[PDB]
RNA sequence: ACGAGACUCUGGCAUGCUAACUAGUUACGCGACCCCCGAGCGGUCGGCGUCCCCCAACUUCUUAGAGGGACAAGUGGCGUUCAGCCACCCGAGAUUGAGCAAUAACAGGUCUGUGAUGCCCUUAGAUGUCCGGGGCUGCACGCGCGCUACACUGACUGGCUCAGCGUGUGCCUACCCUACGCCGGCAGGCGCGGGUAACCCGUUGAACCCCAUUCGUGAUGGGGAUCGGGGAUUGCAAUUAUUC
């Protein structure tokens, strides 16, 4: 990945490695009272991001973008 | 002159420092074979000025190779060069030792103009 | 708006007035007080920090696009 | 003829000494895995050798 | 064994030789019926076996 | 309390090191260090005179994490983006003979040695000091 | 209670006019410590108006085409203009923010089909999303305009933007549009 | 004996590789062997991109030709003489197998 | 950075044949001349052992000339040779930058002395079309029309 | 009934299953480190080993097979209450992208892809074929597709930190990717290995971006066209400039 994409996947993994430890080793009442606040805000600290990428078409540069048709 | 010195110390000079007064490309050319064709073009080149008579311009000799450097061993020389239709006729003078036969013979003339036709909206 | 082109190590004359009233506002960037004057914008940071090595600005951002200055506590 | 000048250019490097395995054509090669072979032909025989049209 | 053939190139060359195999046996046996090969090869003893509908001429 | 290379701004860290061979001058410096143009991709000659020794710091720095590296792997680490005018920016490596250099220039000082594979490795005591200024700067930004 | 950027507490802003009480996105539900988080507020529609407004700014800011992956590079914007703001004024960058949107969001504008005499037929209200949608959008190239050739730089070149739309001054290049279209549209009522 | 001999085959249809990889594992345990599972390399695809087209006339359209090539090993600490037979019996027209001997 | 204008400050200068405007960067200003790039100027500042971070214009009196004897004789004064405008000369052979309108008429020398022996080159020169090999369908057309 | 759909591949989820010395992760035993006055299970290591058979296990990470999983399923609202649509809950996912693609048509392009071809032309001073040189680039102009910019949401110098596709030594065919050490400012050169490859390049140390410095609104430290000189590489040959 890349800067800002590592930057997520961290904060990503530590709340649901601090959940999984907080679910095993102790009440998990506990962590019914944790996993709660961190989903009211910010879901993305456990759900991951489903969205990769789109390939690239062989008509334009892109993948939705087309080369520039000209006709006149 | 030619590089500070002058073309008597040219023509009796040999190849393995004529590459330093040589720029890159025409040092790197000498320093790989020179092969059989070019060879001969001196040769005939050489039997060209011997069988000049005195104080005359030696024959025009012809070729194809417009690809040659130009050496100081066969300036002053009537060397007609093909470019494509015909030989063009090029005489040889001290400066252009870092030159080519090619690069004399034009290989076209040059477009003056004419009226746009059907074209050009 | 056609040009200034006018900055030299500004003067004895125009120094006695930043340092009487820069002090005295609370905007101060580089850019506005390059404005303000006349100042073209490398002195005035040399200018800024001139001031900062006064004690008498107190700088708040220290960015390299942006090196916010402010005025004093005053009372 | 004769044979010293019949084949005096070299038939190294470059489009003359490549061409296709098929046709004997020099254009729209495609030496990619050594196929060696041109668009074309390779298009015509792409299920023999086993490129699928997967996606 | 000094020279071996990189794997990609490999099943290239199975490919191709497929490619061209059924090609000429296409031309050869026209009028017999091809109707396709199919070849069986081993590490070293490959075999080829035509699918000819008249096998006997 | 600690204090290794990693928990000590880099940024930081390469700044206070190169002032320690400043300081301390026994890197051999080369007649050129005026004349390099210092990684083709890039023009206008790198603006600090001493840039032979953020270098040098830098390079220190970077192999004590990724050990085991020679003059091409120092290159590619400074390569940067070479902006070909007209034609579209690519990548270009940096100049060969200022990593050579300073990789021999450390060392001179025998903070790296040669390894049983290619490139070379910072030895015991040469990381040791690494270790010290990383102590040195982190008291320094920590008050 | 979130101190966004450690500071600028949520519990002190207030919005006016009731249309943009449910759209204005302070609130302490969605109170983020910084305006960066791809949560796909695009890919259905309506979310954008819950969408963070410091987020929305900072997103909006990103776009002139030689800037379009500086998402981080318009968080810097953001937060150092913030900075000047809050320099300037000594209240909250936030409410000054909200105060400046709903001043500077057009609500009538024209749109028709027949014979358009200046700008088109018929006035027509906004709703309560274009409406605080465009009025981002000239703060937006109210700072890029100005900032293109002038020695200030975007972070004053928003802030005395905002400043001057919040509070009402015809002089910001984003209020001054905003009247304008309201009187095309009373021109053409 | 007792060898580290290891056996490995690639192909590029995997419906006979499964197959024919699990007939070599079991025969391994009916010869009560220290045999080490099937591991299975990342497939290799080939991504031969053509013009579709043989003259130049289109509406620049291509052709994604794809190939995969599948390659898995298995593993043994049994003498040579004693798996020949089993690595023989198993044939598979469609499939790429090679051996190597204990040391490598 | 000080009190009043440096006394001696020059705005406009005299060096060589032209005006270097005082107020533009010593390594900036020296530049202005012809024959001497942002390279040039850098190298021939150090060699002149002066600091980057003034101006042209307070630049006094002993550093004006000392950089005039640095970059009309690089050779001597330890610039490397691999920085030189006119390197092996076409006709002296001497690895000699030229700095003025020596370098207008150096330029000007090959232009006539490609002209006199009739190389394409030249002939191109003289014709005003490109002479490096470009393609001319399309593009230089501003320069007839 | 064909087409659409269904279908195949692909992306996302499985701490569920099968397995990993060509992927590894933890634990351990070291070895160097550092604070040490002692701390100490302090932490650093892409440093070493843990299959020469335990000196430890395991598959979370990586890979790829079998699977499962999503179906407007649940909840409400609308709708003839039908087909469906809207919103919400739980969910990885509530529309991922492609490939294929009917009846046909067009004097569409292709005889310069083919030992595909009808007919015509040519066939020894060849329109066969080879060799040499030039040309396909050639410029008063018009059009199209693009790249670089018109800058201070920026250039410059320095530093910090991150990827994924995929390639790699040859039937012909000689032409591969390259680490490391040394010389060169670069271009490069010279030795020294590795790799037919999840083994080596390669932890692919990419750019943007990020963090410090200079510039200061000036056609300027923008922009890099044109243009001179010099040096290397490819080749048998670089001029009309191969490339750098
Ligand atoms: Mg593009
Ligand atoms: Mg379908
Ligand atoms: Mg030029």
């Amino acid at each position: 990945g890349g800067h800002v994409a590592q930057i997520y996947a961290i904060r990503q993994s530590i709340s649901k490695a601090l959940v999984a430890y907080y679910q095993k080793y102790v009440d998990e009442a506990s962590k019914k009272e944790i996993k709660d606040i961190l989903i009211q805000y910010d879901r993305t600290l456990l759900v991951a991001d489903p969205r990769r990428c789109e390939s690239k078409k062989f008509g334009g540069p892109g993948a939705r973008a087309r080369y520039q048709k000209s006709y006149r | 002159t030619y590089r500070g010195v002058d073309l008597d110390q040219l023509l009796d000079m040999s190849y393995e420092q004529l590459m330093q007064l040589y720029s890159a490309r025409q040092r790197r050319r000498l320093n790989r074979g020179l092969r059989r064709k070019q060879h001969s073009l001196l040769k005939r080149l050489r039997k060209a000025k011997k069988e000049a008579p005195p104080m005359e311009k030696p024959e025009v000799v012809k070729t194809h190779l417009r690809d040659m450097i130009i050496l100081p061993e066969m300036v002053g020389s009537m060397v007609g060069v093909y470019n494509g239709k015909t030989f063009n006729q090029v005489e040889i003078k001290p400066e252009m030792i870092g030159h080519y036969l090619g690069e004399f013979s034009i290989t076209y003339k040059p477009v003056k103009h004419g009226r746009p036709g059907i074209g050009a909206t | 708006r056609d040009k200034l082109n006018n900055l030299v190590l500004f003067d004895k004359a125009t120094y006695d007035k930043l340092c009487k009233e820069v002090p005295n506002y609370k905007l101060i960037t580089p850019a506005v007080v390059s404005e303000r004057l006349k100042i073209r914008g490398s002195l005035a940071r040399a200018a800024l920090q001139e001031l900062l090595s006064k004690g008498l600005i107190k700088l708040v951002s220290k960015h390299r696009a942006q090196v916010i200055y402010t005025r004093n506590t005053k009372g | 003829g004769h044979q010293q000048l019949y084949w005096s250019h070299p038939r190294k490097f470059g489009q003359g000494s490549r061409s296709c395995r098929v046709c004997s054509n020099r254009h729209g090669l495609i030496r990619k895995y050594g196929l060696n072979m041109c668009r074309q032909c390779f298009r015509q025989y792409a299920k023999d050798i086993g490129f699928i049209k997967l996606d | 064994m000094a020279v071996q053939i990189s794997k990609k190139r490999k099943f290239v060359a199975d490919g191709i030789f497929k490619a061209e195999l059924n090609e000429f046996l296409t031309r050869e046996l026209a009028e017999d019926g091809y109707s396709g090969v199919e070849v069986r090869v081993t590490p070293t003893r490959t075999e080829i076996i035509i699918l000819a509908t008249r096998t006997q001429n | 309390p600690g204090v290794t290379v990693k928990d000590v701004n880099q940024q930081e860290f390469v700044r206070a090191l190169a002032a320690f061979l400043k300081k301390s001058g026994k890197l051999k410096v080369p007649e050129w260090v005026d004349t390099v143009k210092l990684a083709k991709h890039k023009e206008l000659a790198p603006y600090d005179e001493n840039w032979f020794y953020t270098r040098a710091a830098s390079t220190a720095r970077h192999l004590y994490l990724r050990g085991g590296a020679g003059v091409g792997s120092m290159t590619k680490i400074y390569g940067g983006r070479q902006r070909n005018g007209v034609m579209p920016s690519h990548f270009s490596r940096g100049s060969k003979s200022v990593a050579r250099r300073v990789l021999q220039a450390l060392e001179g000082l025998k903070m790296v040695e040669k390894d049983q594979d290619g490139g070379r490795k910072l030895t015991p005591q040469g990381q040791r000091d690494l270790d010290r200024i990383a102590g040195q700067v982190a008291a320094a930004n920590k008050k | 209670d979130i101190k966004l950027f450690g500071k600028w507490s949520t519990d002190d802003v207030q919005i006016n006019d009731i249309s943009l009480q449910d759209y204005i996105a302070v609130k302490e539900k969605y109170a983020k410590y910084l305006p960066h988080s791809a949560g796909r507020y695009a890919a259905k529609r309506f979310r954008k108006a819950q969408c963070p407004i410091v987020e929305r700014l900072t997103n909006s800011m990103m776009m002139h085409g030689r800037n379009n992956g500086k998402k981080l590079m318009t968080v810097r914007i953001v937060k150092h203009a913030f900075e000047i703001i809050h320099l300037l004024t000594g209240e909250n960058p936030l409410q000054v923010l909200v105060n400046a949107i709903i001043n500077s969001g057009p609500r009538e504008d024209s749109t028709r089909i027949g014979r358009a005499g200046t700008v088109r037929r018929q006035a027509v209200d906004v709703s309560p999303l274009r409406r605080v949608n465009q009025a981002i959008w000239l703060l937006c190239t109210g700072a890029r305009e100005a900032a293109f050739r002038n020695i200030k730089t975007i972070a004053e070149c928003l802030a005395d933007e905002l400043i001057n739309a919040a509070k009402g001054s015809s002089n910001s290049y984003a209020i001054k549009k905003k009247d304008e279209l309201e009187r095309v549209a009373k021109s053409n009522r | 004996a007792i060898h580290r001999i290891r056996i490995t085959l690639t192909s590029r249809n995997v419906k006979s590789l499964e197959k024919v990889c699990a007939d070599l594992i079991r025969g391994a345990k009916e010869k009560n062997l220290k045999v080490k599972g099937p591991v299975r390399m990342p497939t290799k695809t080939l991504r031969i991109t053509t013009r579709k087209t043989p003259c130049g006339e289109g509406s620049k359209t291509w052709d994604r030709f794809q190939m995969r090539i599948h390659k898995r090993l298995i593993d043994l600490h049994s003498p040579s003489e004693i798996v020949k037979q089993i690595t023989s019996i198993s044939i598979e027209p469609g499939v790429e197998v090679e051996v190597t001997i204990a040391d490598a | 950075m000080s009190l009043v204008i440096p006394e001696k400050f020059q705005h406009i200068l005299r060096v060589l044949n032209t005006n270097i405007d005082g107020r533009r960067k010593i390594a900036f200003a020296i530049t202005a001349i012809k024959g001497v790039g942002r390279r040039y100027a850098h190298v021939v500042l150090r060699k002149a052992d002066i600091d980057l971070t003034k101006r042209a214009g307070e630049l006094t009196e002993d550093e004006v000339e000392r950089v005039i004897t640095i970059m009309q004789n690089p050779r001597q004064y330890k610039i490397p040779d691999w920085f030189l405008n006119r390197q092996k000369d076409v006709k002296d052979g001497k690895y000699s930058q030229v700095l003025a309108n020596g370098l207008d008429n150096k330029l000007r020398e090959d232009l006539e002395r490609l002209k006199k022996i009739r190389a394409h080159r030249g002939l191109r020169h003289f014709w005003g079309l490109r002479v490096r090999g470009q393609h001319t369908k399309t593009t230089g057309r501003r320069g007839r029309t």
